[PDB]
C-alpha cells in the first residue's frame, strides 16, 4: 500500500554517500547546507512554510537513495523545492528558482547547475519522483504543534512564548535527520517538551489531565521519554555545534 | 513491494486500445499480463517539459492515493515506459497511471437511448455518488468539475467518481483565491457563474442535483453555449438571484453586470412535479441558489430519499443487451 | 471537413395512419392516408380513391386529425411532430391550383419532462374546445381552440398517474372529458378527468375508476346514444359508462394481439378490430331501448370477418370500403360483404397498394448483365415477409415474391445461380409437445429440405421449460433461384438457434463457394447469448450439404469476406479466422475493445467496427504481424443502426435516433492522439431508420454514360421502405448547393411554417445540432418545381469562389440544367 519512510539512526552509518567515502560529518554539513538552500530559496519567492519543508523531506528522502557525490545538491534541493511547490500547490516557474539560486550562491556553488541551470534541475524531477516513490503527500510537525497547542487553556502569553520557541525548533530540526527518523507527531511534541523544559512550564496543567504527568500521552501514543530525550538532544546539539544558542 | 511506485515497466501490459482521450493524456485500455486483470491507463507525458509533470496528474496522484472509498475510483500504482539508462538527463519516456477499468460512462449510458432508470436504480445511484462526496468533503477535498462523462460505472452497478484533475484542498478557516473557471457550464454552480473566487464544497452538491434531475428526464437540465445564457435558464426554473433569497449575491462580483431577463420565480417543484416526492425534495435542496442554504453531502444521505436504501440489495442498471441487438 | 449529398429514390410507402373526413371540401368523402413525412390525400369515390394533393413536410408525422371547430365550413386538419412542432392546416383551391394554408402553428417542447413511454397521443374534443396532447409522463398539455391563438400557446395540467397506456375525449359529457387506461404497481386502471380552461386543472370525473385487464391496451370513446368508453385488451373487451359494466371475453381474439380500431357506423353500433396474425373482427354494440326511450347496451359482440394485411391503422369508406394501412405490409383497398364466400369469408381484396415495409437488408446485383443493377430486398414481416426486385425504368418497377415469414438476410451467390436468404417463422407451443406453424411459408413450401443435426450444444443439461400457445421462432436458409424465385431449397436452423449473419464467398485456396451463416443460441434466460455457430454450407446440385462448423461463445452478429479469410463478430470480440486445407476454420487474431461489435464492414485491410453504442472504430490488418490494430475510434457516443465506409478516409453512419453522420481520419498527423481521433465532419437527420448500407446504384450504366460532379454510391434502406443514395461532392459543388439551399429556404413555402434547418438538425433526446457537410437532394430537386418567379429571385447575386472555375454570375436557365445533371443518380 504505502511505503515507509523512517530508518534507524544506526543505519545512517549506510547511506550510498557514507559507502563512496564521504564521512559522517560531511553528509551531515550537506544536508544542512542543501535543506537551508531550499529554506532560503522559497523564503525569497515569499512560499508557504509547508513548502518549503516538503522540499526539505524530499531533499533529504532523496539522499537516502543516493550519494552526495553523483547528485550536486542544490540542483537536487532547487528541484525538491519546484516539485514541492507543485504539490503544496504554492507553484513556481523554474526559471524563477533558479534565478534566486543564482542570487543566493557564489560563483563555485552556483558551477553545480552547469551549463544550463534550468534543464539539469527540470531533467532530476523524473528522478525525484521515482525516487519518493510517488508518495507526494507529507505532513509536518507545524499541523500537530498547533492541533495540540489548542487543546492547552492557561495563560495565553506562556502558551504563545512555547509555540513560537517550539516552533523554531521545529524549523530548525528540518536541517536535520529526525524528519528521516520520527514521524511528524512525534516531532511537535519533542519541541513542546523541549520549550518547555527550557521555560520551566510544566505543560500537564494546561491539559484536561493536569495530574497527568507525561501530558503527551493523550496527544501521541507510545512515545517513550528516551525517544522524547534523542529528538531533544539531537536539536540542541546543532546550537552548541553553532555559534547560535537556544532562542527564549 | 507494492508501494514502489515509478519503476515497473509499461510492458507488463498489454495495451488493448485507447478508450478516451484525457486532458493531461490519452486514455487506453489494458490488461495485466500476470493478474490478468483489466487496468486502464492513463498516459501523463513529462516530455513537453515546459514546466515538468502535469499538475492536473500530480493532483490525482496527492489526492487518490488519500482517498480509499468503493465510490471512488482506485489507482492502483504508476508505471514508466521502458526508459533509457545510464542516460538520466536523456530520458524523456513516459509516466502511466493505472486505474481499474469501468465498463461504461454516465453519459455514453444516458446517450444510448434505452437505459431505463427505475426510482430504486437512481436510489442506488445517487447514495453511492453522495457517500463518495461525503468521504472526499470529509477529508476536505473538493473535486470541482462534476460531470456525466466522470460518474463511471460497472456493470455490477458500483458508481465510482473519477477524474479529480480539477481538485484541490479547501480550508474553512482560511480562504484563499481559487480559479474562476472550476466546472463544465452544464453543470456549473450559480455562484461560479457569478464569479465566485472562494468556491465552497456546496459547488460539488449542485453539480450532483442537475444528474440527479437529469437521471429523471435521461436530458440535462441547464444546457447552454454561454454563462449569461446558463444564467437564465437555471434563473427560469430555480428563480433569479436576489437578496431576499441570498442575502450575499450583492457580493459577488459580476451579480449587478450578470442580470436575468427576468426577476423570475422559482418553479422547481412545477416543471419537475413529475418526480416522487422524496425525491423532488432532494432536488430543490440541491438546486439551492445561496450555496450556504443549499444541503451538504452529508444531509443529502439523511434524506427520505436515501436514507433507507441499502447498497446491500443492489439493483443492476438496465441491461438491455440482446433485445437492442435485434430490434 | 467532409462533403456529401444525400438523396431519396422511394419515398417512404409504409402507412404511419390514416384518416377520412371532410377535408378537401365540406362535401366531399376524404382518405388522409400519412407516411413518415408525406401527407397524402384522396378523395373517395365509389370504384376507390381519386388522389388529390400531395405534400411533404419538414417532419415525421405523429399526430393526424381532422376536426371542425363551430364557423368553419370543412374540417381543418391538425398534424403534430416528432419533434414537436405543431400547426393547423387548410385546404384551399382556386381551380386548377392547390395549395395548403398553414392557419396556426407553433412548438410545443417542453424544457423539463419524462417523454412516455406508449410515445406521442393527440386528441381532440368533439366539441373541438381545445386538443390535448399526452408528450410526457406525468403531464397534460392543452392548446384551446380559440380564434386568438395562432401560435398554438398551451399549458400543461399536472397529472397524477404517470403511467398511460391511452386517452381519449369522451362524447355526452356537460364538460371536456378525458377517458384513459394508466398503470401503477396494482395493475391497470380506467378513470375519468374533466378539463376546465378557465380553471386551467382537473376536475373530479363523471364516472369510477374500474381497474381493468393487465394489458389493457387501447381506448374507445362511443358516440350517444351509448356514450362511455370501450376497453380492448388481449383476452378481454370492456365497456364502462359509468354505473354500467359489460365485459366479453371471446376465445378467439386471444389468439392474436389487436393492434387497431375504427367506427363503422356513426352511432357506435359497429366497429372493426384487427390483429396482428391479420385477422379483421367486427365489433357489433347490441342496442335495447327502454320505454323510457332510453338506449342501453344490451351486450358485446364479436364476429371474425377475414384476413388482411397487417394493419397499422383502420378506416371504413362510407362505401363499406375498408382501407388497410400496414407499416409491415402492403396497403389495401378490401369489401366487406354481406354474404361470406364459399370459403367462409365476407372480406374481398379489391387494390393492393405496393409497400416495401420493414427492409431489413438488401444487395445490388445486375441479374440481366444489363449493368443497370438491381435491388434485392428483405422486406416485410411475418406473413407480409417477401423480397422485391427493383429496377429503374419514370418510375420504378418492382417484382414482389412473397415468403409469408420473415426474412432476416440476403446475399448473391453467382456461381450458383441463386441467393441465399435467411427467414424466420412462428410457430407455437402445441399439445404434442412440439410446435405448430399457423401457416404454411416459404421455409416449409421448399422443393428438398434439410435439418442441421449437429451435436455441438447437444449436451445441454440446461432446462428450458414450454408452455402450450407460447411462439418460437423458428429459423432457415433458404436457397432461392435468381430467376424464378422458386424456394430450391430450405435449410432448417436448430431448435433455439437464430441466424444472425450471411455471406457467400470463397476462402483461403478453396476453390468452391460457399454460404455461410452465423448463428446464435437464444434461450431466454440469457440476457446475452453465450453459445453459437459457424456454419460453412455449400449448396450443389440441388441440395444443401453442411461442409464444416465452428462453435463460438456468442452471437456471430456480423460477417465479412477478408482477403480470403472470415471475419466475425462475437459479442465483444471481433476475429479473423483462416480456412484450412483441412476445409475447417482456423482463428489468426482477435480484438475485444468493444461492447458489442454489431456492424462490420471492410475495404482492403481495414475494417469499419459499429457497436451499440461506442459508435464507430477503425480497425487494420497487420500482415505483417498477423493481428489487428486500432486506427481510430469515434469517441463521440451514438447508437449505431448501420455502418457503411465512403472511401480510405470518410466512414458513414446511421444512429437509431434517425440521424446520420460521417467520420473522418483527422489526418492532421503531429500526435497519436489526433489520428485515434475520428473527427464526426457531418451531421445530418435523415428522418428514418437506417437498416442497410449497399454500394451500388439502379442507374442504367452504359458505355458513356452521363456522368455526375457526384462521387460514388452508398444505397440505404429503412423501416418505413424509404430507399436514399449517399454520394460525395468536391468543396466547391458543396459551396455552391449549400449556399443555394440557403436561398431556397428562404423562397420555398414550408407546411406547417416548419424551418428546414430545424428538420435536418441531428436531434436525440439529449443533443441538438446543426446539419453539417450533408446536402438535402430533395430541396435542391425541388428548384425545378418552384415557379419561374421563385427561381430567378434564388439565382440573384450569386457567385462561383476559389477559381479554376466558371463565371461567378449564374442564371435561372443554367441551375435548372445543373439539378436535372443531379437527378441522374437517383
Ligand atoms: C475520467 C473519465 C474519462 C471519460 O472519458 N475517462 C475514462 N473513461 C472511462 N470509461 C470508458 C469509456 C469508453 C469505453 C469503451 C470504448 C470502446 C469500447 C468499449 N468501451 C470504456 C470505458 C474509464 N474507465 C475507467 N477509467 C479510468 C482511467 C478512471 C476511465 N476513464
Amino acid at each position: 500500500t504505502k511505503p515507509c519512510w523512517y530508518w534507524d539512526k544506526k543505519d545512517l552509518a549506510h547511506t550510498p554517500s557514507q559507502l563512496e567515502g564521504l564521512d559522517p560529518a560531511t553528509e551531515a554539513r550537506y544536508r544542512r547546507e542543501g535543506a537551508r538552500f531550499i529554506f532560503d530559496v522559497g523564503t525569497r519567492l515569499g512560499l508557504h512554510y509547508d513548502t518549503l519543508a516538503t522540499g526539505i523531506i524530499y531533499f533529504h528522502r532523496f539522499y537516502m537513495f543516493h550519494s552526495f557525490k553523483q547528485f550536486p545538491r542544490y540542483v537536487t534541493g532547487a528541484c525538491c523545492l519546484f516539485l514541492a511547490g507543485k504539490v503544496e500547490e504554492t507553484p513556481k516557474k523554474c526559471k524563477d528558482i533558479i534565478k534566486t539560486a543564482r542570487s543566493l550562491l557564489n560563483d563555485v556553488q552556483f558551477g553545480q547547475f552547469g551549463d544550463d541551470p534550468k534543464e539539469e534541475v527540470m531533467v532530476l524531477e523524473r528522478i525525484l519522483l521515482q525516487t519518493i516513490k510517488f508518495d507526494l503527500q507529507v505532513e509536518h510537525p507545524y499541523q500537530f504543534l498547533l492541533k495540540y497547542a489548542k487543546q492547552l487553556k492557561g495563560d495565553k502569553n506562556k502558551i504563545q512564548k512555547l509555540v513560537q520557541m517550539a516552533w523554531t525548533f521545529v524549523n530548525d530540526s528540518l536541517c536535520t535527520t529526525l524528519s528521516l527518523q520520527w514521524e511528524p507527531e512525534i516531532i511537535a511534541v519533542a519541541v513542546m517538551y523541549l520549550a518547555g523544559r527550557l521555560c520551566k512550564f510544566e505543560i500537564q496543567e494546561w491539559t484536561s489531565k493536569p495530574m497527568y504527568r507525561r501530558w503527551w500521552e493523550q496527544f501521541v501514543q507510545d512515545v517513550p521519554v528516551d525517544v522524547l530525550e534523542d529528538i531533544c538532544h539531537q536539536i540542541l546539539d546543532l546550537y552548541s555545534q553553532g555559534k547560535q544558542q537556544m532562542p527564549h | 513491494t507494492e508501494s514502489d511506485w515509478g519503476k515497473r515497466c509499461v510492458d507488463k501490459f498489454d495495451i488493448i486500445g485507447i478508450i478516451g482521450e484525457g486532458t493531461y493524456g490519452q486514455v487506453y485500455k489494458a490488461k495485466d499480463k500476470d493478474t490478468g486483470e483489466l487496468v486502464a491507463l492513463k498516459k501523463v507525458r513529462l516530455d513537453n517539459e515546459k514546466e515538468g509533470f502535469p499538475i492536473t496528474a500530480i493532483r490525482e496522484i496527492k489526492i487518490l492515493r488519500q482517498l480509499i472509498h468503493r465510490s471512488v475510483v482506485n489507482m492502483k500504482e504508476i508505471v514508466t515506459d521502458k526508459q533509457d539508462a545510464l542516460d538520466f538527463k536523456k530520458d524523456k519516456g513516459a509516466f502511466y497511471l493505472v486505474f481499474e477499468y469501468m465498463d461504461h460512462d454516465l453519459m455514453g449510458l444516458l446517450e444510448s437511448g434505452l437505459v431505463h432508470f427505475s426510482e430504486d436504480h437512481i436510489k442506488s445511484f445517487m447514495k453511492q455518488l453522495m457517500e463518495g462526496l461525503e468521504y472526499c468533503h470529509k477529508k476536505n477535498f473538493l473535486h470541482r468539475d462534476i460531470k456525466c462523462s466522470n460518474i463511471l460505472l460497472n456493470n455490477s452497478g458500483q458508481i465510482k467518481l473519477a477524474d479529480f484533475g480539477l481538485a484541490r484542498l479547501y480550508n474553512s478557516e482560511e480562504s484563499r483565491p481559487y480559479t474562476n473557471k472550476v466546472i463544465t457550464l452544464w453543470y456549473r454552480p450559480p455562484e461560479l457563474l457569478l464569479g465566485e473566487e472562494r468556491y465552497t464544497p456546496a459547488i460539488d452538491v449542485w453539480s450532483c442535483g442537475c444528474i440527479l434531475g437529469e437521471l429523471f428526464t435521461k436530458k440535462p437540465i441547464f444546457q447552454a453555449n454561454l454563462e449569461l445564457a446558463q444564467l437564465e435558464l437555471i434563473s427560469r426554473l430555480c428563480g433569479s438571484p436576489c437578496p431576499a433569497v441570498w442575502p450575499d449575491v450583492i457580493r459577488l462580483p459580476y451579480f449587478n453586470t450578470m442580470k436575468p431577463k427576468k426577476q423570475y420565480r422559482r418553479r422547481l417543484r412545477e416543471e419537475f412535479s413529475f418526480i416522487p416526492s422524496a425525491a423532488l425534495d432532494l432536488l430543490d435542496h440541491m438546486l439551492t441558489l445561496d450555496p450556504s442554504k443549499r444541503c451538504t453531502a452529508e444531509q443529502t444521505l439523511q434524506s427520505d430519499f436515501l436514507k433507507d436504501v441499502e447498497l446491500s440489495k443492489m439493483a443492476p442498471p438496465d441491461l438491455p443487451h440482446w433485445q437492442d441487438c435485434h430490434e | 471537413m467532409s462533403y456529401n449529398y444525400v438523396v431519396t429514390a422511394q419515398k417512404p410507402t409504409a402507412v404511419n395512419g390514416c384518416v377520412t373526413g371532410h377535408f378537401t371540401s365540406a362535401e366531399d368523402l376524404n382518405l388522409l392516408i400519412a407516411k413518415n413525412t408525406r401527407l397524402e390525400i384522396y378523395v373517395v369515390t365509389a370504384e376507390g380513391l381519386r388522389p388529390v394533393k400531395e405534400v411533404g413536410m419538414y417532419g415525421k408525422i405523429a399526430v393526424m386529425e381532422l376536426f371542425r371547430p363551430k364557423g368553419e365550413s370543412k374540417d381543418l386538419l391538425f398534424i403534430l411532430t416528432a419533434k414537436y412542432n405543431a400547426c393547423i392546416l387548410e385546404y384551399k383551391q382556386s381551380g386548377e391550383s392547390i395549395d395548403i394554408i398553414t392557419r396556426a402553428h407553433g412548438n410545443v417542447q417542453d424544457r423539463i419532462g419524462r417523454p412516455s413511454e406508449t410515445g406521442i397521443i393527440g386528441i381532440i374534443d368533439p366539441e373541438c374546445r381545445m386538443i390535448g396532447l399526452r408528450l410526457y409522463d406525468g403531464l397534460f398539455k392543452v392548446i384551446p381552440l380559440d380564434r386568438d391563438n395562432k401560435e398554438l400557446k398551451a399549458f400543461n395540467i399536472r397529472l397524477e398517474e404517470l403511467h398511460v397506456i391511452d386517452v381519449k375525449f369522451l362524447y355526452g359529457c356537460q364538460a371536456p372529458t378525458i377517458c384513459f387506461v394508466y398503470q401503477d404497481p396494482q395493475g391497470r386502471h380506467v378513470k375519468t378527468y374533466e378539463v376546465s380552461l378557465r380553471e386551467k386543472e382537473f376536475n373530479k370525473g363523471p364516472w369510477k375508476q374500474e381497474n381493468v385487464e393487465a394489458e389493457a391496451s387501447m381506448v374507445i370513446a362511443v358516440p350517444e346514444p351509448f356514450g362511455g368508453a370501450i376497453i380492448i385488451g388481449q383476452e378481454s373487451i370492456t365497456y364502462h359508462n359509468g354505473d354500467k359494466y359489460l365485459a366479453i371475453a371471446p376465445p378467439i381474439i386471444k389468439q392474436s394481439t389487436i393492434v387497431c380500431h375504427n367506427r363503422v357506423d356513426p352511432n357506435g353500433s359497429r366497429y372493426l378490430l384487427g390483429d396482428m396474425e391479420g385477422r379483421l373482427f367486427m365489433l357489433l354494440l347490441e342496442k335495447e331501448e327502454q320505454m323510457d326511450g332510453t338506449v342501453t347496451l344490451k351486450d358485446l359482440r364479436v364476429e371474425l370477418l377475414g384476413e388482411t394485411s397487417i394493419a397499422e391503422c383502420l378506416t371504413y369508406l362510407d362505401n363499406g370500403v375498408v382501407f388497410v394501412g400496414s407499416r409491415l405490409g402492403d396497403s389495401q383497398l378490401v369489401k366487406l360483404n354481406v354474404d361470406s364466400n364459399e370459403q367462409g369469408s365476407y372480406v374481398v381484396a379489391m387494390e393492393t397498394f405496393t409497400n416495401l415495409g420493414p427492409i431489413v437488408d438488401m444487395c445490388v446485383v445486375d441479374l440481366e448483365r444489363q449493368g443497370q443493377g438491381q435491388l434485392v430486398t428483405c422486406s416485410g414481416a411475418f406473413k407480409e415477409g417477401s423480397l422485391r426486385i427493383i429496377r429503374n425504368g419514370q418510375k420504378l418497377h418492382i417484382r414482389t415474391v412473397p415468403l409469408y415469414e420473415s426474412p432476416r438476410k440476403i446475399c448473391y451467390q453467382e456461381v450458383s445461380q441463386c441467393f441465399g436468404v435467411l427467414s424466420s417463422r412462428i410457430e407455437v407451443q402445441d399439445t404434442s409437445g412440439g410446435t405448430t406453424a399457423l401457416r404454411p411459408s416459404a421455409s416449409t413450401q421448399a422443393l428438398s429440405s434439410s435439418v442441421s443435426s449437429s451435436k455441438l450444444f447437444s449436451s445441454s443439461t440446461a432446462p428450458h421449460e414450454t408452455s402450450f400457445g407460447e411462439e418460437v421462432e423458428v429459423h432457415n436458409l433458404l436457397i432461392i433461384d435468381q430467376h424464378t424465385f422458386e424456394v430450391l431449397h430450405a435449410h432448417q436452423f436448430l431448435q433455439n438457434e437464430y441466424a444472425l449473419s450471411l455471406v457467400s464467398c470463397k476462402l483461403g485456396k478453396d476453390p468452391n463457394t460457399y454460404f455461410i451463416v452465423g448463428t446464435a443460441m437464444v434461450y431466454p434466460e440469457e440476457a446475452e447469448p453465450k453459445q453459437g455457430r459457424i456454419v460453412v454450407f455449400q449448396y450443389s446440385d440441388g441440395k444443401l450439404q453442411t461442409v464444416a462448423e465452428k462453435e463460438v461463445k456468442g452471437a456471430v452478429y456480423s460477417m465479412v469476406e477478408f482477403n480470403g479469410k472470415l471475419l466475425a463478430s462475437i459479442n465483444s470480440t471481433v476475429r479473423l479466422y483462416e480456412w484450412t486445407t483441412e476445409k475447417e476454420l482456423r482463428t489468426e487474431c482477435n480484438h475485444y475493445n468493444n461492447i458489442m461489435a454489431l456492424y462490420l464492414k471492410t475495404k482492403g485491410d481495414f475494417i469499419l467496427v459499429g457497436d451499440l453504442m461506442r459508435s464507430v472504430l477503425l480497425l487494420a490488418y497487420k500482415p505483417m504481424e498477423g493481428n489487428f490494430e486500432e486506427i481510430a475510434r469515434d469517441f463521440n457516443p451514438n447508437w449505431m443502426s448501420a455502418v457503411e465506409i465512403l472511401d480510405d478516409d470518410n466512414f458513414l453512419g446511421a444512429e437509431n435516433a434517425f440521424n446520420l453522420f460521417v467520420c473522418q481520419k483527422d489526418s492532421a498527423a503531429t500526435t497519436d492522439e489526433e489520428r485515434q481521433h475520428l473527427q464526426e465532419v457531418g451531421l445530418f437527420h435523415l428522418g428514418e431508420f437506417v437498416n442497410v448500407f449497399c454500394h451500388g446504384s439502379l442507374v442504367m450504366q452504359n458505355l458513356g454514360e452521363t456522368s455526375t460532379p457526384t462521387q460514388g454510391s452508398v444505397l440505404f434502406g429503412t423501416v418505413n421502405g424509404m430507399i436514399g443514395l449517399v454520394t460525395s461532392l468536391s468543396e466547391s459543388w458543396y459551396n455552391l448547393l449549400l449556399d443555394m439551399q440557403n436561398r431556397l429556404n428562404k423562397v420555398i413555402k414550408s407546411v406547417g411554417k416548419i424551418e428546414h434547418s430545424f428538420w435536418r438538425s441531428f436531434h436525440t433526446e439529449r443533443k441538438t445540432e446543426p446539419a453539417t457537410g450533408f446536402i438535402d437532394g430533395d430541396l435542391i430537386e425541388s428548384f425545378l418545381d418552384i415557379s419561374r418567379p421563385k427561381m430567378q429571385e434564388v439565382v440573384a447575386n450569386l457567385q462561383y469562389d476559389d477559381g479554376s472555375g466558371m463565371k461567378r454570375e449564374a442564371t435561372a436557365d443554367d441551375l435548372i440544367k445543373v439539378v436535372e445533371e443531379l437527378t441522374r443518380i437517383h
